[PDB]
C-alpha cells in the first residue's frame, strides 16, 4: 500500500511542483488553495488527546493477546496428548 | 503559523485591532457569524484557538513551505514504505 | 571472615559494625564514636574512609528531589569551613539563592510524542507476523 | 540427581529427634481448631491474632470507656 | 522434602523487602516443622520492635543463627528499622516528632529526617522533600499507571508476554514434529 | 572409505539440505490451494434452493 500511494503522490507532486514555477495558461489555481488547505487541516496533532485512544486500541490488542495465548493453549491439548499416547503405545505395541 | 502551537490568545487580536478586551467576544462571535471560520475554543483562561480557513488570495511562503512539508511527508511515507517493506517482503512476501 | 578466631576484640567487630552503620547510613553515631577507637594507629585511616565516603553521604543528602533548606545543611554537613560550598559550586554547578539551595531539572522531562513507540510497535507487529507465520 | 535429598532428610530426622512428638501434639492443640480450615485465611487471622496477642487483643470492650475519654 | 531450602532461603530473602509472604497454598508437614522456630521472628519482622525482638532472636535462636556467619540475620538486626520505615512509607505522609517518632523507637529531630532521607535515597519509594515551617512532608504518590502513560507502562508487558507465549507456541509446534517424526 | 565418508557424506548434506526450502514451498503453497479449493467448494453452496424432507 505504501508503494500504491508512493507512486501516485510521487508521480503527481513532481509535475505539480514543476507547473508551480513553470506554469501559465491558468490551471485553476483557485483549487490549489483548497488543496494546501486540506493538506494543512492536519497540522501534526500533538497526540495528547489520542493517548487514551491508544490505550483503547492497545487494550483490544491485549484482548487479542489473551485470545491467541488461551485459544492456542487449548489447541495444544490434542497435540501434546496424542504425541505421548500415540508414540508410547505404538512403540510398546510395535514388537 | 500552520503548526508549532497554533493556539493563541486575545492579546494579539486586541493588539492588532486596537480594541478592548470586552469587545473581543463580539468580534469572534461575528467571525463565527460570517461563516468563514469554524473555530470553537474550549479555553478557561482567555485563549484563541482557530480552525479551517481559506487564504483565497495568495501565499508564496506557503508555496515554498508547502514544498518543504510536502516533500517531508513524501520522503517520510517513502521511508516507512522502504523500512516496513524491506524486511516485510523478505519474511512474508 | 566470621571464623570464630577471637570475636572479643573491638577491631574484629569494628569493620562489620562500621559497615552495618554504613548500611544504616547514620553518620552521627560514627562522628560521636570517633573517640571510641583505642590507641590503635588506624584512626587516621578511618578518617581516610570518612574522607572517601563523605562524597557519597554529602552527595546523597544533597540529592534535592524538590528542595532543601540551609538550616538542615548546617547540622548535617561538616564544620563552618566553606569547603563544601566552594568545591560543590564547581562540582555540582547549581544556582545559589538567598541562603537556600534550589533544585532544578526535577521531573521536568516532557513525555514522548507517541510517534516513535508507534513505529516500534509496527516493527513488533512485523515480528508478530514473522514468528507467528514463519514456518507456515 | 535426586541423591542430594538424603542428607537433607537426615537433617529432618535430626529435627524430628530433637523433640519426640512434642510439636505435633503441642501444635496439634491449635491444629485441632485449625484442621480442615482454609490455611490461606489462617495467614491473615494468624497475622492479626499474633499481632494482638501481646496487647489489645479484643479492644472492643474498651471502646465503651474510650468514647467519653477520647 | 527438598524445596524447604529454596523456600526457606526464599522467604528469608523476601522478608528483607518488608513484605514477607508466609506458607499459604502449600500443605506438607515438612515446611511447617522447618518454619516453626522461624515463625515467631518472621512474624515479628512486620511489627518491628527493636529491643524486644533483638533479645527474642538470640533468646531461643539455635539453628537459624547456628547456620553460619550470621550474615543475613546480622543485617536483619538493623534491617528491622528499614522495613519498619518502609511500612511508614506505606503509611501516612506527615511525620510527627512525638507520635510516630516515639512509635518508631526513635525520638530525635536529626536522625528522623536523616534516616528517612536514607530511605528516600534508595529509589524504591516516592516522596516530596519540602521544608516550610520545619515539618517534613511527602507526596507518597503510589498511584498505579492506570490512566498514567499506559502504553509505555505495559508495552514491555505486551512484548514480553507475547514473546513467552509465542515461544510457547513454538513449544506446541515442535513436539508435534517430534510426534510425527517416526510416522 | 574411512576418510572418504566425510566428503562423500557432504553430498547427502547438500541433498537433504536442499529439501528445506522445497518443503517450505510445498507447505506454503498447498495450503493456499487448500483455501482456494475450500472457497471454491464453499461458494457452490448457494442460498436459492428447494426444501425437501
Amino acid at each position: 500500500h505504501g508503494l500504491k500511494g508512493l507512486n501516485s503522490k510521487l508521480l503527481d507532486i513532481r509535475s505539480y511542483l514543476e507547473k508551480v514555477a513553470t506554469g501559465k495558461l491558468p490551471i485553476n489555481h483557485q483549487i490549489i488553495y483548497q488543496l494546501q488547505d486540506v493538506f494543512n487541516l492536519l497540522p501534526d496533532v500533538s497526540l495528547q488527546e489520542f493517548v487514551k485512544a491508544f490505550y483503547l486500541k492497545t487494550n483490544d490488542q491485549m484482548v487479542v493477546v489473551y485470545l491467541a495465548s488461551l485459544i492456542r493453549s487449548v489447541v495444544a491439548l490434542h497435540n501434546l496428548i496424542n504425541n505421548k499416547i500415540a508414540n508410547r503405545d505404538a512403540e510398546k505395541k510395535e514388537g | 503559523r500552520p503548526a508549532n502551537h497554533r493556539q493563541l490568545t486575545f492579546e494579539e487580536i486586541a493588539k492588532s485591532a486596537k480594541i478592548t478586551v470586552n469587545e473581543v467576544e463580539l468580534l469572534v462571535m461575528k467571525a463565527l457569524s460570517v461563516g468563514l471560520v469554524k473555530g470553537s475554543i474550549d479555553e478557561v483562561d482567555k485563549r484563541v484557538h482557530m480552525t479551517w480557513v481559506q487564504p483565497r488570495v495568495l501565499d508564496l511562503q506557503q508555496i515554498k513551505g508547502m514544498k518543504d512539508r510536502l516533500e517531508f511527508w513524501c520522503t517520510d511515507v517513502k521511508s516507512m514504505e522502504m523500512l516496513v517493506e524491506h524486511q516485510a517482503h523478505d519474511i512474508l512476501t | 571472615l566470621p571464623a570464630k578466631d577471637i570475636q572479643t576484640n573491638v577491631y574484629i567487630k569494628h569493620p562489620v559494625s562500621l559497615e552495618q552503620y554504613l548500611m544504616e547510613g547514620s553518620y552521627n553515631k560514627v562522628f560521636l564514636a570517633k573517640g571510641n577507637i583505642p590507641a590503635e594507629s588506624y584512626t587516621f585511616f578511618i578518617d581516610i574512609l570518612l574522607d572517601t565516603i563523605r562524597d557519597e553521604i554529602a552527595g546523597c543528602i544533597e540529592k534535592a528531589y524538590e528542595k532543601i533548606l540551609f538550616t538542615e545543611a548546617t547540622r548535617i554537613l561538616f564544620f563552618n569551613t566553606p569547603k563544601k560550598m566552594t568545591d560543590y559550586a564547581k562540582k555540582r554547578g547549581w544556582v545559589l539563592g538567598p541562603n537556600n539551595y534550589y533544585s532544578f531539572a526535577s521531573q521536568q522531562q516532557k513525555p514522548e510524542d507517541t510517534t516513535i513507540p508507534s513505529t516500534e510497535l509496527a516493527k513488533q507487529v512485523i515480528e508478530y507476523a514473522r514468528q507467528l507465520e514463519m514456518i507456515v | 540427581m535426586s541423591e542430594k535429598k538424603q542428607p537433607v532428610d537426615l537433617g529432618l530426622l535430626e529435627e524430628d529427634d530433637e523433640f519426640e512428638e512434642f510439636p505435633a501434639e503441642d501444635w496439634a492443640g491449635l491444629d485441632e481448631d485449625e484442621d480442615a480450615h482454609v490455611w490461606e485465611d489462617n495467614w491473615d487471622d494468624d497475622n492479626v491474632e499474633d499481632d494482638f496477642s501481646n496487647q489489645l487483643r479484643a479492644e472492643l470492650e474498651k471502646h465503651g470507656y474510650k468514647m467519653e475519654t477520647s | 522434602g527438598f524445596k524447604q531450602t529454596v523456600h526457606k532461603l526464599l522467604i528469608v530473602v523476601e522478608l528483607l523487602l518488608g513484605e514477607i509472604p508466609d506458607r499459604l497454598q502449600f500443605r506438607q508437614p515438612s515446611l511447617k516443622r522447618s518454619l516453626m522456630p522461624y515463625f515467631l521472628l518472621t512474624q515479628a519482622v512486620r511489627t518491628g520492635n527493636l529491643a524486644k525482638f533483638n533479645q527474642v532472636l538470640d533468646q531461643f535462636g539455635e539453628k537459624f543463627q547456628a547456620d553460619g556467619t550470621y550474615t543475613l540475620i546480622i543485617r536483619l538486626r538493623h534491617n528491622v528499622i528499614k522495613t519498619g520505615v518502609r511500612m511508614i512509607s506505606l503509611s501516612y505522609s506527615r511525620i510527627s516528632l512525638a507520635d510516630i517518632a516515639q512509635k518508631l523507637q526513635l525520638d530525635s529531630p536529626e536522625d528522623a529526617e536523616f534516616i528517612v532521607a536514607k530511605a528516600i535515597r534508595d529509589g524504591v519509594i516516592e516522596a516530596s522533600i519540602n521544608h516550610e515551617k520545619g515539618y517534613v512532608q511527602s507526596k507518597e504518590m503510589i498511584d498505579i499507571y492506570s490512566t498514567r502513560e499506559p502504553q509505555l507502562a505495559f508495552h514491555q508487558r505486551i512484548s514480553f508476554c507475547l514473546d513467552i507465549h509465542n515461544m510457547s507456541v513454538k513449544a506446541m509446534r515442535f513436539p508435534p514434529k517430534s510426534y510425527n517424526k517416526d510416522l | 572409505d574411512l576418510y572418504s565418508r566425510y566428503k562423500k557424506l557432504q553430498q547427502e548434506l547438500e541433498f537433504l539440505e536442499v529439501q528445506e526450502e522445497y518443503i517450505k514451498d510445498e507447505q506454503k503453497n498447498l495450503k493456499k490451494e487448500f483455501l482456494h479449493a475450500q472457497e471454491e467448494v464453499k461458494r457452490i453452496q448457494s442460498i436459492p434452493l428447494v426444501i425437501g424432507q
